[PDB]
Formats: structure tokens, sequence, C-alpha cells
RNA sequence: GACGACCCAUUCGAACGUCUGCCCUAUCAACUUUCGAUGGUAGUCGCCGUGCCUACCAUGGUGACCACGGGUGACGGGGAAUCAGGGUUCGAUUCCGGAGAGGGAGCCUGAGAAACGGCUACCACAUCCAAGGAAGGCAGCAGGCGCGCAAAUUACCCACUC
RNA sequence: GCUGCAGUUAAAAAGCUCGUAGUUGGAUCUUGUGGAGGGUUCCCCGCCCCUUGCCUCUCGGCGCCGGCCCGAAGCGUUUACUUUGAAAAAAUUAGAGUGUUCAAAGCAGGCCCGAGCCGCCUGGAUACCGCAGCUAGGAAUAAUGGAAUAGGACCGCGGUUCUAUUUUGUUGG
């Protein structure tokens, strides 16, 4: 309670919601709307690309790994992400200077597992999947 | 009173011609003037200081000419100081389904006042009825006033 | 679009009571302007196709308006969109058949066949009394028909039985308490019971009680009530279930008595 | 102050019946708490009891048995419209076979079960089992 | 029988007007007025009512019960998803209403249009040409380019529904 | 976090007081008996003073024997509130009916006869539809309210001032 509840206490009450509402977290960023813009995406879940250049994050501790991402600016927003490859090998299976398609990492603009400053991963390298390529359902088209 | 000439244009009701026509105190009458009005319907009374007066207005629907049909409403007086109409206030209480609280809103109209009253104060009830569009926020006209309802504006020790 | 009058008339905002379906196309007939209110009107061919079943498809339906077989108040229409309306007679001359459009109880035109000799006249609800030059007055009637030099002592809310073929009034009633009436207008639709009371107010609308001889009583405005005979004395042939209404319970309970729904 | 009177009354009677009191002392009385408290003596939650008069408000003293358990004010008094009455009966009640959610109408104060039988909604204006 | 025409009524509407209802923001608190703001008197104009417009005259109008200003990945509503009770979020999209045909402005015909599968001009585009001139508007159905994470056949037919 | 959160130390009460708007605001102005519906008092007519408060009447029905009685007409100071009506586009939703071969759906369909039935029966319900506006009933609760250096009441009268056209067949005095 600590609080009025006169018959009569409409605009007192929800005037005072619609502003204590705005120090809400997850309110604040979605309404503001600053997310967006700050993001390299443009809330799409994926994003399409062109490769810069190979790089190798060193993980954060205790946990000591080279992750081998990759650094690629985009198309339609011209701006650059560090962007993770997953499985096992799949490092060979990226060329540089061609087109990739990525995709956030599942984690909503933070930085997953013991790898920093990577929010995102890559799921296409030409027209051509990681799994398939991987599995081996499909091949790399040179 | 007497002169209500002071326009540009002559003041004069229509509806009511001035004969020449003979009379043994001629000419041609004894004051020129026979006095029109009509009723409003309804069941709103008619005033006697319209029958009894002299004024020329055409928005007074006593003595002019505009209807009353639709919708009846009430108000009190905030403001005046307009020529021939005077500010209302409407007081009323709006809901909210999400709480079950009400809270209060006003809207303000104008509305026009008939020269037949001549008694009207600030805060005076007054009552009012739907017209045809007489000006860009005239609406309405008075068709009654009534005070001394709440709050007395006098006392009796005579 | 609003450069000028629609013309077109979707189905799924089609009056509902002419009992639609939704699996034929976008379209539904749409009332042709006429005497009878657009809401008002069962337009022609959804007697001929969608109730009897003469015809199957449209244009077998203006395959016998053009033989002139069809009449509407004696004389002769052709239109597949006719707007006839409450109290008309159609007459089909080459079946010996007429019919008359009047309120089911649940509120929708049924088909109710008649003698000729009732098939010679329909009841007119008298709307306006107007005064045209020369001293002359008039009628005004919903089917909207101008009858020159009445009687006067008629007012309105009465009702005047009209000859087909002349004009020129046989009888009518003076609308009062103690007469039988019937609903055409409002959500109270069909139902049949003696005037009882009335209310007046001075503009806004004013309210007319009803209640039958099953002692319900209810209420509608002034304007939904037409007169069919004296009190307790109809002067048409009225159809089943004599406009008393019944609830669902009760409906329910009829079909499961008899233990019928075919014959 | 006191702004409300049937608050200030019933947390009284509430306090009272837990240390296991059975005569109490209740100001100021008003003809609204001679009503309320007639209605909870004849269903047999409290005894009988003795209007005190002064020339002030006067005050009220009630013999009362363990049997009472809680009865609460609703502050403000809302309305209820006899199908807001059963959303209302499941917050007020612990059970669905006893307590009663008292309330004024234009028929008289009364308990809600008596209400639903006159067929007339009003404001509510507390509760108890 | 067919046709035409005048006026009144009717039908289909249309147009103005009443009351009530709206998402975010005070790091927007005073705003509005002869480039009419509010009102009065007369006139002009218009289908009619009206500062709609003009002359003359008055000095008002609105606001902490949030005006005014700014924002909106805001067309509105009938609705949709989730849910014990109370709610929250979504609604470009088959019904109903509105607005618009590259951006602006003007206008003819007609009962009805400020029409764009009508016209006239500017601005932005773009085509043919013997270089003198001429012609154009797919947010109609298909189809193509471009844009992007992201979206179909240059098919058959008036038999049904209208 | 309205239902339904928290503020000594975990995030957190303005240093303190005054103060207009807003919000909230004490008590106070009526109970018993026969008939009728339900118990063994208690919840449609009346009675103590009141009982849907009054009259005044006059025009158009009901009466009873010119004379008399009672329904409709103004309303009970105003609101909210509550209860009933009127009034509301369809589709969607809830929901009645129907073996879509079952279901999602859909609005249909069901009966007896060789060839004589040249036909018969029946559905296409119903609910809800915020507000705000319209209507009637209730009168507790909450606002508002009647004469205080009077005016309320009765065909009580005066003085003063103004005035109505209806009827004496018509028109003037």
């Amino acid at each position: 309670m600590g609080k009025c509840r006169g018959l009569r206490t409409a605009r007192k009450l929800r005037s005072h919601r619609r502003d204590q509402k705005w120090h809400d977290k997850q309110y604040k960023k979605a309404h503001l709307g600053t997310a967006l813009k700050a993001n390299p995406f443009g809330g799409a879940s994926h994003a399409k690309g062109i490769v810069l250049e190979k790089v190798g994050v060193e993980a954060k501790q205790p946990n000591s790994a080279i992750r081998k991402c990759v650094r690629v600016q985009l198309i339609k927003n011209g701006k650059k992400i560090t962007a993770f490859v997953p499985n096992d090998g799949c490092l060979n299976f990226i060329e540089e200077n061609d087109e990739v398609l990525v995709a956030g990492f599942g984690r909503k603009g933070h930085a997953v597992g013991d790898i920093p400053g990577v929010r995102f991963k890559v799921v296409k390298v030409a027209n051509v999947s990681l799994l398939a390529l991987y599995k081996g359902k499909k091949e790399r088209p040179r | 009173m007497a002169d209500i000439q002071t326009e540009r244009a002559y003041q004069k009701q229509p509806t009511i011609f001035q004969n020449k026509k003979r009379v043994l105190l001629g000419e041609t009458g004894k004051e020129k003037l026979p006095r029109y009005y009509k009723n409003i319907g309804l069941g709103f009374k008619t005033p006697k200081e319209a029958i009894e007066g002299t004024y020329i207005d055409k928005k007074c629907p006593f003595t002019g000419n505009v209807s009353i049909r639709g919708r009846i409403l009430s108000g009190v007086v905030t403001k005046m100081k307009m020529q021939r109409t005077i500010v209302i206030r409407r007081d009323y209480l709006h809901y909210i389904r999400k709480y079950n609280r009400f809270e209060k809103r006003h809207k303000n109209m104008s509305v026009h006042l008939s020269p037949c009253f001549r008694d009207v104060q600030i805060g005076d009830i007054v009552t009012v009825g739907e017209c045809r569009p007489l000006s860009k926020t005239v609406r309405f006209n008075v068709l009654k006033v009534t005070k001394a309802a709440g709050t007395k504006k006098q006392f009796q020790k005579f | 679009m609003a450069r000028g009058p629609k013309k077109h008339l979707k189905r799924v905002a089609a009056p509902k009571h002419w009992m639609l379906d939704k699996l034929t196309s976008v379209f539904a007939p749409r009332p042709s302007t006429g005497p009878h209110k657009l809401r008002e009107c069962l337009p022609l061919i959804i007697f001929l196709r969608n109730k009897l079943k003469y015809a199957l498809t449209g244009d077998e339906v203006k395959k016998i308006c053009m033989q002139r077989f069809i009449k509407i108040d004696g004389k002769v229409r052709a239109d597949i969109t006719y707007p006839a309306g409450f109290m008309d007679v159609i007459s089909i001359d080459k079946t010996g058949e007429n019919f008359r459009l009047i309120y089911d109880t649940k509120g929708r035109f049924a088909v109710h066949r008649i003698t000729p000799e009732e098939a010679k006249y329909k009841l007119c609800k008298v709307r306006k009394i107007f005064v045209g030059t020369k001293g002359i007055p008039h009628l005004v009637t919903h089917d909207a028909r101008t009858i020159r030099y009445p009687d006067p002592l008629i007012k309105m809310n009465d009702t005047i039985q009209i000859d087909l073929e002349t004009g020129k009034i046989t009888d009518f009633i003076k609308f009062d308490t103690g007469n039988l009436c019937m609903v055409t207008g409002g959500a109270n639709l069909g139902r049949i019971g003696v005037i009882t009371n009335r209310e007046r107010h001075p503009g806004s609308f004013d309210v007319v009680h009803v209640k039958d001889a099953n002692g319900n009583s209810f209420a509608t405005r002034l304007s939904n009530i037409f007169v069919i005979g004296k009190g307790n004395k109809p002067w048409i042939s009225l159809p089943r279930g004599k406009g008393i209404r019944l609830t669902i319970a009760e409906e329910r309970d009829k079909r499961l008595a008899a233990k019928q729904s075919s014959g | 102050v006191r702004m409300n009177v049937l608050a200030d009354a019933l947390k009284s009677i509430n306090n009272a019946e837990k240390r296991g009191k059975r005569q109490v002392l209740i100001r100021p009385c008003s003809k609204v708490i001679v009503r309320f408290l007639t209605v909870m003596m004849k269903h047999g939650y409290i005894g009988e009891f003795e209007i005190i008069d002064d020339h002030r408000a006067g005050k009220i003293v009630v013999n009362l048995t363990g049997r009472l358990n809680k009865c609460g004010v609703i502050s403000p008094r809302f309305d209820v419209q006899l199908k807001d009455l059963e959303k209302w009966q499941n917050n007020l009640l612990p059970s669905r076979q006893f307590g009663f959610i008292v309330l004024t109408t234009s028929a008289g104060i009364m308990d809600h079960e008596e209400a639903r039988r006159k067929h007339t909604g009003g404001k509510i204006l507390g509760f108890f089992f």
C-alpha cells in the first residue's frame, strides 16, 4: 500500500505507473529504440556481409583456446562485426572476400561462453550451410 | 434602450411593417412598434421581459429566428466579458476500466446569451439547448437561467 | 472510393435474413432503387431460386421474368432485383398461385400463400399528410404511393386498405389502444399483440407498449408499429405461430414431443 | 481525524477477539454500525450488544464469542452489478460453504446471499467470515 | 406499347453539425491576433449553416483536470495472440470508413470528379526523331530490374457469382 | 505490483516547516399491527401522524341513486449508484440442430411409394456487444438542499397600476 485509494484517484495512479515503467531495464531498451540504431543489424534475425579477414580471439580465463573468428562488413549498414565460426575446422570452409550470412548468438546482445566481443555466428558461406559442409550432404562449389 | 440603433446599418425587426394608415392622433401610431415574439415550445417558458422589452437580436430564439431541436444540456457560468455570449463549463467523471476509479475532466463551451436575460452573474446555473451553428464556437443558446438553488446571492430580513 | 454512388454489394455485409451462404462468390444481389427501404427489401431473385427453387442459376430467373409471368401489385415487373418488401402480393398466373410477404415469428420473410380473394388488396401505413397546391390533401405510405383526395379523419400511424387496381381505399383503421398490431421494425419482429398503451415525449422518439394474449409485455419505437385489424380480429390471414413467439427451450420441446422432423 | 468510522470499529473487534476478550468498547456509534452488527448477530457470530447513550455520539459495548474470525472493511466503496458479485465473492471468502460479504442496496443493508434474492446490486461495505 | 420532359414525394445517398471516447514526451509551460486570433453588426461567396471571405467595431480565446510545441517502424474500427481472476502485446492484409495515384497546382465534361487506364502547366524522371517536332506514368493482372534476412504462372475461361 | 510489491541495515523518506491546486473528510433528521406470498414475530393494501406527496380541475369514459365517487394532467430539491426497457452491420467468439465416411469444416437436410407420391416434412436458433446518450422502478449509501434582523398558509381584504376579448344577432357609444 502506502498509496492513495480514493474513488477519484484514477489520474494520479495512471500517470504514476506510466512514469515508473521507464525505470524498468527491458522497457527502456524497447521503447527508446536506441538499441536498434546502435545495433549493426536493423533488428533482422540475420544479415549478409562480405568477409574482410580471418582473425583469432583468445578466450577469457580460465579457459585457453583460440576460437577462430572472422571479421565481416555488412551490406545493409556498412559496418563491421566479429563473428564466430562453429564446429571444428569450418575455418577452412570459409574463404576470404566472399559473402556469408550471419546470425545472432542466442543471448540477444551479450557475448556467449568464454569468448568475449563476439555476439554473432555464421550459417552460410555460398548458399551452402556449414552443417551440410561438415556432414557432407553438400560440397563447396568451386 | 429606447435607442438601440448605433450601427452602420439600420436595426429593425423583420416580419413587422410600419403603416401610414389613419388614426385619430396620427401619424400614425403611438410608439410605432407592435412587438414580435414567439414561443420556443418543448415545455420551456416564455419570459415577460421579451414581450415588454425592446431589443434587436437575431440569435435569441424568443424574438429572433433559430430553432431548438435535438439535445438539451446544462452547465454553470465560469467567465464572461464577450458581447451577447458567455462561457460555461461542464464537470463530469471519466471512468477507467483498468482501474476502478473515476477522475475529473471538464470541457468549456461558449453559448449565446439573449439580451432578454439581464440578471446573470458568475457561477449562476444555466440550461442550454442544441441549435444550428450561429458562429464558429457557438452551437447553443440559453433557454433558461436559474439560481438560488445552491448558495444564495441574497438573504431575507426585510 | 467516394466520387459517386456504389453499385456492388458484398455477401458478407448483405442484410442477414435472406439466409445467404458464403461459399458462392463475393457479391450478393443488391436491391435496386424502389419504394421499400434497402434493408427491408427482399430482392426478387432470392424468392425465386433461393427459396422456392424454380431456377437454379440467376440467368434462369431472367428467363422467367422476360416471359412476364411475374406480377407484383397487379402490375408487371421484369427486373431480377426488383425491391419488393413487406405487404405486397406476388402473383404467378401460370400456376394460379398468390403469395404474401409477411414476417415470420423469427423475423424473416416467409412464404404465406393465400386465396386470390385476399390477393386484391394490401395494408398500407399512413406516414404523412401534405396539402398540395389548390387545397388538395394527400396521403403518403411506406410503399410510397400518393393517393389524392383522402377523406379528412385519417391521421398518421393509421392504416388503409388499398385496391391494387384503382387506388381509392376501401376501409381504414384509426390508431388507438385495443387494436391488433404487428411489429415491422426494431429488434422485435413479427410479433402480434394488441396496442394496450402509448407514450409521448416532445421530440427524440417515443415508445409504444404492446401486450399479447399470452401475457407478455414488450415495447418498441412508434415507427415500427403497424396495424393489422381491430382488437383480436385480423383482417389478413396470418402465417402459423401467430406472432406469439416462443423461447428456444419450449421450441425444442415441440420437435422432440411430436418426435417429428420429417413426414 | 477518523475518516472512516466503520473501518476503525472493526479493527477493534478483530484485535479483541484474538486476545480472547468477550467485552469490548467501540466508539463512536453510528446508525450504520448498528445495522452492521445486527446482521452479524442474526447469523450468530456475535451476541447481544448494549448501546450506552450520551449526547455526543454514543458508545457501544458488545458480548462476543470465539466464533468470529475476521471482519474487514473495504475502502473505497465499490459498486457491484450481480455478475461482478461472483468475482468479489471468490476473493473475500475462504470457502464456498460459509462467509458473508455484506453490502448496502436501495433495499437496505444485507448479506450477499439475500441481495441476490432481491435481484439488486449496490455498494459494498465490508465482509466477514 | 416505346420514348421524352416539369414539379412534388420516395429510394440510393451525399454534405455540414451535436455529446463522449486517443499512443509517447515538461532536457516542450505559456500560447493565439490583422499575414482572423475570439466575439458583434452588415454584406460578399457558396448547394445551404458558418470569420468561409470583406468592411466597420469590440478585446477576447486556451492552459497544470497538461494547453501549445515535439515524437511516432501511428491509417481508424469490427478484430488477433497469450491468459485462473485482473491484464499485456499486436491489428500493412479479404468486412466497414478514409486518403492517394512520381511530387505540386489548376481545370473541362457531367446528376455525381479537383478524376489521373480525362485534360493543361511546372518540378523530378525517361523514350522516339529525317533534330523541324512527337509521345509517357503497372501503389490494375502477369512479368522484369533494384532493394534486401524475406515472398508464385508473361497459364485457361465468362459455366458459376454479380 | 488496481486485484497484489518495497523503502532501519539488502536499491530506497525531500534538512525542516509553511502553503494554493488535487485527493480525502465526524455524528445527527422513523417503528410496531389484520389480508396476501414464506417461517413461527420477519420480508402487495392499508392503519396510530404518513403511506406510492397533492390538488384542480377540465375536457373526451367507468360507475350508483340533478347529485355524488375514482384512473389519466403538473411533480415530490438535484446526481451519482442500482434494477428494467428501448436501441444497436455482418463475419469472427460462446452456443442449439445435423454421422463432412470421422474430423477441420459446412448450412444443410430428412421421409414412403414397382410405374401411379407425381409428392411430403423441416432447419438456417440463441447469448454477449465497453463507453457515452435515451426509458421506467428503487431510495440505503455519498454529494447537493428549505424561513432567522421572514414568509409559509386560507376563495382573508385594502390600496395602486396595467390588462384580456368572449358573450347580449351584427356594427358604433
